[PDB]
């Protein structure tokens, strides 16, 4: 494939590994989730623009809109977690262990 | 008196006047004395590129008329 | 679709954007319009098991238009040869 | 006032669009010859460059179909000075 | 030749900002029955120079910041973006002729809130961080109406190109068909630029220094001028004669000057909004009207048969 | 060369991703995403997507990323930790840059590389279209078609946004 | 009729901003259906020729298709010139 | 190329002014003289989140000037009003649920 | 939650699922999943406590990750075929990514860890939705893309799920965790037969939903969430203990009860394809499920556990919970085997 696709897919893989390899902050993991969205938006836009798929030109916008709404829900969960424990550390979310 | 506020306003006005005046005259200087060509759409760019080849000096703003027919 | 409600009601909810050879604003064609049209017409109605074999020619051409893998490989071949000759003085490009 | 002016502007756009339609046949004829000339020129250099490369047919299509296929940028400007390639690829996008 | 053009935009912008400080002080003075600067140079014409030099040779007292990179980033972002806002402005010819120029200005202006946020983080003080967040909330809130008002106007213009606003207003200023939007647009720019009666960053901290303070101030006043240049183009379109572009530049400058002076006029005339009150002015007053006028301006060209051309 | 602008931007794109994906302080991780967003817009711009490019700036960076930074300052980090101070972050950051540099170096030396899958390295311009002379933006035509063709898309998109408002008010009431 | 009139006077006195919003939004929804000019917006949009009008092969039985653009057959924009 | 040069000039100059503003002669020879819940209302979160959702709606209204050029005006006008009305319903919901209040 | 809002949120959970089921476009399928996940979170959060917040967060992270992977599969599919139609995918890497994403959405092993934890942390009514209605949309996509799924991948997921579900349930005293591990085991049967006969996937899904709804409804009727709390039912509602016994035996796949029918039919389809080891291994491994179902029957119906004195006060009040459709569902859950040939309606 084209050379640009090498790096866009690499960016998605890098953010996916970042997402699956948590540290402590929940916000850091939410940023990786947005990173995957941004790489998906670029890969979709490049494919659609280069192929001149005219009606598909709106699809990246719909992706952006829906994923931003997803991120707003994710942020709201983060603040509720932070209100409970005083931080957004994932290690605090282990009650359902038992 | 109030008109002693005008000198500061005049300096401000001349300062805001230069950007627009400079761009207009620079465009004429760089485009053969005409307005800079606007190409927002592929059709306009296509005609501008065709003008560059037709000019014979690789300048889209150098026009050729009936003398080339 | 799992439940083909669209076809039952004759209403087009998302079919309009499924393929690039469908109707587009101002009749703007996709780059691979003719290749997608050919493949779709070859494989229409015969099922995907049959189409995977009987329409392989149209699909390979359509895939070549989509990603141009064979074209880029050919261009890479000619360019690489040209560098060698430039590196050996047996070729001078024209004007 | 805005309605009257916008209707006039729509009439001015139709006149501008119809001038383009009058010229499109001439431009299309020119474009066809330029594309075919460029492809022909690349085919001569290919014959020279790939003369002593085994199993290389010169001008061989990569498609099974014999239909005419529009070339992509790399096919036309494959072997030309970067100044022209950059203008062809990114000139419009970059123009102001 | 193009680099000359860039400099001939940047330098006059910075000089106009400098002397707006003089003009603001003198206009405010005469509305307060006094004079304002009139000693440092004739009619105070050297006052901006003395202030600029003073600020830059002042001790740059920066407390040990929690982030060195974000302390430097905030002023660079603020000033860099402020100058960028000027490059698509047609006066009558833009430096950069963008097909989506209006959209470019909206997108760049939405980034200016990062300088507020980053400067809050770098302050290393929860009190200044809380002040930053209150300012960010005010700024994004009024971005909602600015975008919708702008969209409503463009439904009469037909495109996102800034120079097409000139064509749209060849016969008549857009303020006549759209004075309700011009009213809310104008107030929104005041709140956007944290200008009185929406200057709640200054008032609340009451109730940066030297060059770095000067840079944030320059960016603020560049934005103030640019907002009023935008308003003049959006609603008070000047006619352009292609053979005498300087007549456009004179008339359009006067309108922008007057609009900028009205910012100073308003600052002299009213008390300050409470924070919750300027939030209610947006969410409970401007936004309901802007939404209704947005619906109206979608329908109006269709129902009158006055849809503008795309090109 | 400017003939490799798209490739160069995509190299920076990846470096920004290795930046926040190594997960430093969420303040610096947010900066890495902002830089990646801007670089990503430039990549989309050079393929002819002016509107789509500006939406990333307007909505993704001026909208979502602003709210991310806003929320971070409130409920996560108020003062950044020194960047690359933690060994795990530095190891991850260095590893991603080392991988990226090798891809770039090898694809540039051979004008092609096989990192899992095989890519071409001649430059992205080679795949571009060679025949455009229409009096409009095709991307603009497609997006404008949301209101003629995409009635169903508008309904479900508008509904989801309204529900997002209702939902987030339920979540946060506590 | 009156209890509604007594309702409008109350909201006009208490919430003139909201009354204006709802009034404008109602006109935006209603007036397009009543306007006699709405039909012209459709025609003008269709009269704008964005792409080339590809000619038809003449098979000898198309008397309603002009042979020349200046012939009298085919759609006319005389209605638009007056508008 | 021009836009890149303009952007590079604007931020390069901004950078130069900032650094020189920090490093100027001083004429002195003597020694010079964390991630928790910030005490900030949930109301300010809801403003930012409310702005985001309205901003996403605005993204969908932006194509309207181009959409008005369609021959399918009946569909286009119905969908434009639907989207704006839904935006108004969103505001009405926050308003009547005391989401726009600053007391308490 | 305001009752009108609850209804609208529930209708949006259903609409998201329906959009997935009627869509012919991958983008609309993705939207359906996003809409569905948006509306489900509030009903997980509705009792406002740290356990519910942890459950909703773990759910959000799992589902949002899976939806990004699904979008990636769709886009790879677009690049290699230039179309969006919901059907077989045209790239093996796209097929794997979509299969893994749907496995994460279904909570199949080894992506199962979230199911027991999320189910434990939310109310019974919310857990009922999570383990029944929420399986419909991902299964309806597998139903359509199966011609291109990797056989080894899907059967590995099935085998792991049956093993993990059976073993995981052996160690549970919480009713919500038992149902969760039971769900993981049952998803394994549904997907094991998918490559061979998707109709049996639908049959197993439908019967699974009926039986699962019956159990949750009977747990809600008595407000029981633990094994010991359930063991007091005999002293309050003896009829309920019998209905639980029948439903548990049916869920254990014992003939002549309804739950035997899916296992019976799936074994038949697999053997017709000369798959003998896998069905036999599956059937024996499902005896682990039968074991911890039987344990519950012992402490609920077949013995009488100790009571408390305050239980007498409960004797003076009648059941007031809705128990909607419970009489119908319990009959279907147990007495349908004689109508097995009716499965052809699912063709
Ligand atoms: C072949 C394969 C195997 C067999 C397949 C079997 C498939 C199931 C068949 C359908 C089963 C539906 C339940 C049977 C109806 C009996 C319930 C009843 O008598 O309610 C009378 C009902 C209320 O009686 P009730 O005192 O509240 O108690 C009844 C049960 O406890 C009510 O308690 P409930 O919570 O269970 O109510 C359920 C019902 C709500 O209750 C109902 O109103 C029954 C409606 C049944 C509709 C008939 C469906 C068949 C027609 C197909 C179209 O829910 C519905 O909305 C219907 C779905 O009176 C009516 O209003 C009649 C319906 C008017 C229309
Ligand atoms: C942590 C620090 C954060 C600091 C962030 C501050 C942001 C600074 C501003 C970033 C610059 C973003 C560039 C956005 C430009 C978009 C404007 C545009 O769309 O037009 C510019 C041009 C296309 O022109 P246009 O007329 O629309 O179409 C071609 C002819 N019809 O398109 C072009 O000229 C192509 C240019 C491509 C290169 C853009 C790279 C942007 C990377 C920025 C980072
Ligand atoms: C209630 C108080 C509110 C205060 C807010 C501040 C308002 C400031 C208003 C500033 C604008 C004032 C206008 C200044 C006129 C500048 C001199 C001039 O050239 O006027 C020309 C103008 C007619 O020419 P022209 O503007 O080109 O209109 C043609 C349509 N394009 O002249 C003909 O009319
Ligand atoms: C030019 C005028 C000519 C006059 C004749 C025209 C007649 C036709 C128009 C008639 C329309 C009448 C409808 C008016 C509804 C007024 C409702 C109302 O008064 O509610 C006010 C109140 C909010 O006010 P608040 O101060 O916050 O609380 C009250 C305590 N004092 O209670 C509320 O909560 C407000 C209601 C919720 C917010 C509604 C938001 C409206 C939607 C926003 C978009 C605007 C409309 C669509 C665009
Ligand atoms: C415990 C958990 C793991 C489950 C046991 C592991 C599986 C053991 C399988 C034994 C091998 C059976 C087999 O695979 O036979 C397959 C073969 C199919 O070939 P086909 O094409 O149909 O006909 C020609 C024959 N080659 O030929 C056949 O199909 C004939 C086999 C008929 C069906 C055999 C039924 C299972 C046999 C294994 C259990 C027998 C021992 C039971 C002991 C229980 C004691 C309590
Ligand atoms: C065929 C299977 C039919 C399944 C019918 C199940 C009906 C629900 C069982 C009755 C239990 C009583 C009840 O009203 O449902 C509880 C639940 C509402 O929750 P609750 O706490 O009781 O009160 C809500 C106030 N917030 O109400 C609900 O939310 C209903 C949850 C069940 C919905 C999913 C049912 C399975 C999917 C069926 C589709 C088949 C294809
Ligand atoms: C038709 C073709 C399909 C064939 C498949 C097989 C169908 C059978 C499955 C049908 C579904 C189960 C329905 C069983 C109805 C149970 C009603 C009953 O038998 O009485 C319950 C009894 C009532 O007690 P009470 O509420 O107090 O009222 C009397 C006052 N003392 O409550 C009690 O007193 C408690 C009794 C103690 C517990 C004893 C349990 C052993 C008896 C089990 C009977 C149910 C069988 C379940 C397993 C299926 C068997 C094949
Ligand atoms: C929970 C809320 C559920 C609400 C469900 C509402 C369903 C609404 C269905 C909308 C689609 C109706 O049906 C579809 O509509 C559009 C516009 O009307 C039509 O589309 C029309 O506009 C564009 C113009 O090119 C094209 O799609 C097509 O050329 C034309 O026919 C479709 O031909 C028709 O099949
Ligand atoms: C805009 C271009 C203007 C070009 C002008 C070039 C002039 C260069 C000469 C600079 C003279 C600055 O003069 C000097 O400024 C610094 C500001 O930190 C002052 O302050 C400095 O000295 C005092 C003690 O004296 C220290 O406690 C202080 O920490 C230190 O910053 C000095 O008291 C003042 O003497
Ligand atoms: C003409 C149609 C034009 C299209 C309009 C576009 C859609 C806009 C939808 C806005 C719906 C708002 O609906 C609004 O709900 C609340 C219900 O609490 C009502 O307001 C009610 O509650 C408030 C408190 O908040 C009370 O003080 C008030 O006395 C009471 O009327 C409003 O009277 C009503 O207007
Ligand atoms: C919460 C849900 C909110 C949904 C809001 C939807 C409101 C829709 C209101 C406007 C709908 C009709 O708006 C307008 O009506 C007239 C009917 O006279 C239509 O008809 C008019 O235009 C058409 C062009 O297509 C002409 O052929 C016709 O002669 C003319 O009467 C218009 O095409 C339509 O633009
Ligand atoms: C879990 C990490 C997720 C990261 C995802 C990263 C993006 C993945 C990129 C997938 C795109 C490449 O996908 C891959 O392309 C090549 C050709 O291009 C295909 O083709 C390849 O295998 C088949 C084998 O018959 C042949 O075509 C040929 O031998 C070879 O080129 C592969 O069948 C396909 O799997
Ligand atoms: N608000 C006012 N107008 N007066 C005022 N305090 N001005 C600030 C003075 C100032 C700041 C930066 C620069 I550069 C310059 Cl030259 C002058
Ligand atoms: N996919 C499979 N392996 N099985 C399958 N569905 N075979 C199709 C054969 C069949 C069987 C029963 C009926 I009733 C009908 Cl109409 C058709």
């Amino acid at each position: 494939m084209s050379m640009v696709y090498m790096n866009i897919m690499m960016a998605f893989t890098v953010s996916l590994v970042g997402l699956l390899m948590y540290r402590s902050h929940l916000m850091s993991s939410l940023l990786c989730l947005e990173g995957m969205m941004l790489s998906l938006f670029v890969m979709a836009a490049l494919t659609i623009l280069n192929s001149h798929f005219t009606l598909a030109s709106m699809m990246p916008i719909i992706l952006l809109v829906f994923a931003a709404c997803e991120a707003a829900l994710g942020l709201s969960l983060l603040v509720m977690v932070s209100n409970t424990y005083g931080t957004d550390y994932v290690q605090n979310l282990n009650l359902l262990q038992c | 008196m109030w008109f002693e506020v005008l000198p500061g306003i005049a300096v401000m006005g001349v300062c805001l006047f230069i950007p627009g005046m400079a761009t207009a005259r620079i465009h004429r200087f760089s485009n053969g004395g005409k307005e800079k060509r606007v190409a927002h759409y592929p059709y306009q760019w296509y005609l501008m590129e065709r003008d560059r080849r037709v000019s014979g000096v690789n300048r889209s703003y150098v026009s050729k008329g009936l003398e080339n027919i | 679709p799992f439940f083909d409600v669209q076809k039952r009601l004759g209403v087009d909810l998302d079919r309009w954007m499924t393929i690039q050879s469908a109707e587009q604003p101002h009749k703007i064609p996709s780059r691979c319009h003719a290749f997608e049209k050919e493949w779709i017409e070859c494989a229409h109605g015969i099922g995907s098991i049959r189409a995977e074999k009987e329409c392989k020619i149209e699909f390979e051409d359509f895939r070549e238009c989509l990603l141009r893998q064979k074209t880029m490989k050919r261009l890479h071949a000619i360019r690489r040869q040209r560098e060698k000759l430039i590196k050996e003085g047996k070729y001078t490009p024209p004007p | 006032s805005m309605m009257k002016w916008n209707r006039e502007r729509r009439r001015l756009q139709i006149e501008d669009f119809e001038a383009r339609i009058a010229l499109m046949p001439l431009l299309q004829a020119e474009k066809d010859r330029r594309v075919l000339q460029m492809l022909r020129e690349n085919l001569e250099e290919e014959a020279t460059v790939m003369k002593d490369v085994p199993g290389w047919k010169v001008g061989e299509s990569v498609f099974h179909t014999t239909r005419w296929v529009t070339p992509m940028m790399g096919e036309l400007y494959g072997l030309r000075a970067s100044e022209e390639v950059l203008s062809a690829t990114y000139g419009f996008i970059w123009y102001t | 030749m193009f680099m000359i053009n860039i400099l001939m935009l940047i330098i006059p912008i910075l000089l106009a900002v400098a002397f707006l400080t003089l003009v603001e002080r003198k206009v405010l003075g005469y509305m307060q029955l006094r004079k304002g600067p009139n000693v440092v140079g004739p009619y105070g014409l050297l006052q901006p120079i003395a202030d600029a030099i003073k600020l830059f040779i002042k001790e740059p007292l920066r407390p040990a910041t929690s982030s060195a990179s974000m302390f430097i980033l905030a002023p660079i972002m603020a000033l860099g973006l402020a100058l960028t806002m000027w490059i698509p402005l047609p006066m009558p010819y833009p430096l950069i002729n963008m097909n989506l120029g209006v959209l470019f200005m909206l997108a760049m202006s939405s980034l200016a809130v990062y300088s507020i946020l980053w400067s809050g983080w770098a302050s290393n003080s929860k009190y200044a961080l809380i002040g930053a967040l209150r300012a960010v909330a005010q700024t994004i809130s009024y971005e909602v109406t600015l975008a919708i008002i702008l969209l409503s106007v463009l439904l009469m213009s037909g495109s996102f190109t800034l120079s097409t606003l000139i064509t749209t207003q060849e016969q008549m200023w857009l303020i006549l068909p759209a004075w309700p939007l011009a009213m809310m647009w104008f107030i929104s720019t005041l709140a956007e630029t944290n200008r009185a009666p929406f200057d709640l960053t200054e008032g609340e901290s009451e109730l940066y220094a030297a060059g770095p303070f000067a840079l944030f101030f320059m960016a603020e006043y560049a934005n103030i001028i640019m907002m009023n240049i935008f308003t003049a183009i959006l609603f008070l379109g000047t006619s352009h004669n292609p053979h005498m572009p300087e007549l456009y530049t004179i008339n359009f400058t006067i309108k922008s000057l007057l609009l900028t002076m009205s910012f100073l006029w308003i600052r002299a005339s009213y008390p300050r909004f409470r924070y919750d009150q300027l939030m209610h002015l947006l969410w409970k007053n401007f936004l309901p009207l802007t939404l209704a006028l947005c619906m109206w301006h979608v329908s109006l060209p269709i129902l009158t048969s006055g849809i503008p051309p795309q090109t | 060369m400017m003939l490799y602008i798209v490739f160069i931007l995509s190299v920076i794109f990846v470096m920004g991703f290795v930046g926040f994906s190594s997960k430093p302080s969420p303040i610096y991780g947010g900066l890495g995403l902002i830089v990646s967003g801007g670089v990503g817009c430039g990549i989309v711009l050079n393929f002819g997507g002016s509107f789509l490019g500006l939406m990333v700036f307007l909505i993704y960076l001026g909208g979502m990323m602003v709210v991310f930074g806003y929320t971070t300052a409130m409920a996560t980090e108020q003062y950044p930790e020194i960047w690359l101070s933690n060994k795990a972050v530095l190891g991850a950051f260095v590893t991603g840059l080392l991988m990226e540099f090798f891809m770039v170096y090898y694809v540039l030396k051979d004008k092609e590389v096989e990192v899992v899958f095989e890519f071409n390295g001649l430059g992205d311009w080679v795949i571009y279209d060679t025949g455009d002379s229409g009096f409009f933006s095709e991307e603009a035509m497609g997006i404008a078609a949301l209101y003629s063709y995409g009635t169903w898309l508008v309904i479900v998109t508008g509904w989801s946004l309204l529900i997002g408002v209702v939902v987030i008010m339920e979540i946060t009431r506590g | 009729a009156e209890r509604v009139a007594a309702f409008l006077k109350n909201v006009w006195a208490k919430e003139p901003v909201l009354v204006a919003s709802f009034a404008i939004a109602g006109l935006a929804v209603i007036l397009p259906t009543l306007s006699p000019y709405t039909k012209y917006s459709l025609m003008i949009n269709r009269a704008t020729p964005y792409n080339y009008p590809v000619p038809l092969r003449d098979d000898g039985n198309m008397p309603d298709v002009p042979s020349h653009p200046q012939d009298p057959q085919g759609p006319s924009l005389e209605w638009l010139k007056r508008l | 190329m021009n836009l890149m040069l303009a952007l590079l000039t604007n931020f390069t100059l901004a950078t130069l002014l900032v650094i020189i503003a920090f490093w100027l002669p001083q004429l002195n020879v003597y020694s010079e003289k964390g991630s928790a819940r910030l005490p900030f209302s949930m109301k300010f979160f809801l403003v930012a989140i409310t702005f985001l959702l309205f901003d996403l709606e605005i993204a969908l209204l932006l194509p309207l000037p181009w959409a008005s050029q369609t021959a399918n005006l009946n569909t286009m006008l119905t969908m434009a009003l639907f989207l704006i009305i839904l935006l108004a319903v969103s505001l009405a919901y926050e308003w009547t649920q005391k989401g726009l209040e600053w007391t308490e | 939650m305001n009752p009108i809002i609850f209804i609208i949120i529930l209708l949006t959970i259903m609409l998201g699922t329906i959009i997935v089921m009627i869509s012919s476009h991958w983008l609309l399928v993705w939207i359906g999943f996003e809409m569905n996940m948006l509306a489900i979170i509030p009903i997980m959060m509705k009792n406002h406590n740290p356990r519910a917040t942890e459950a909703s967060t773990k759910y959000f992270l799992t589902q949002s990750t899976a939806s990004m992977l699904l979008m990636m599969a769709v886009i790879i599919n677009l690049m290699f075929s230039g179309q969006w139609t919901v059907m077989k995918l045209f790239n093996p890497m796209a097929s794997m990514l979509m299969t893994m994403a749907l496995a994460m959405k279904l909570g199949m092993a080894p992506f199962h860890f979230w199911v027991p934890e999320v189910t434990q942390g939310i109310p019974l009514s919310s857990g009922l939705i999570l383990l029944t209605w929420q399986k419909l949309a991902p299964m309806s996509v597998l139903y359509q893309i199966f011609p291109s799924i990797n056989l080894n991948l899907i059967l590995t997921l099935s085998v792991l799920s049956i093993l993990i579900g059976g073993w995981g349930g052996l160690n549970q005293t919480q009713l919500r965790k038992i149902m969760a591990y039971s769900s993981i085991a049952h998803m394994g049967w549904m997907t094991a037969v998918l490559p061979y006969n998707p109709t049996m996937t639908l049959l197993n899904l439908i019967i699974y939903i009926i039986m699962t709804s019956t159990m949750f409804t009977m747990f809600m009727a008595n407000s029981t969430t633990t094994t010991l709390s359930l063991s007091h039912t005999w002293n309050k509602t003896p009829i309920m203990t019998v209905l639980i016994l029948a439903t548990l035996l049916s869920m254990g796949g014992l003939p002549p009860l309804s739950g035997f029918m899916p296992k019976w039919m799936i074994i038949q389809e697999m053997t017709k394809n000369n798959s003998i080891i896998l069905p036999t291994f599956m059937a024996i491994t499902a005896l682990l499920n039968l074991y911890f179902y039987m344990r519950l029957t012992y402490s609920t119906t077949l013995t009488m556990f100790p009571s408390t004195n305050n239980m007498k006060m409960k004797w003076q009040f009648p059941l007031m919970k809705k128990m909607t459709f419970l009489p119908t569902m319990v009959v279907l859950s147990t007495m349908m085997l004689p109508l097995t040939p009716m499965l052809s309606v699912l063709e």
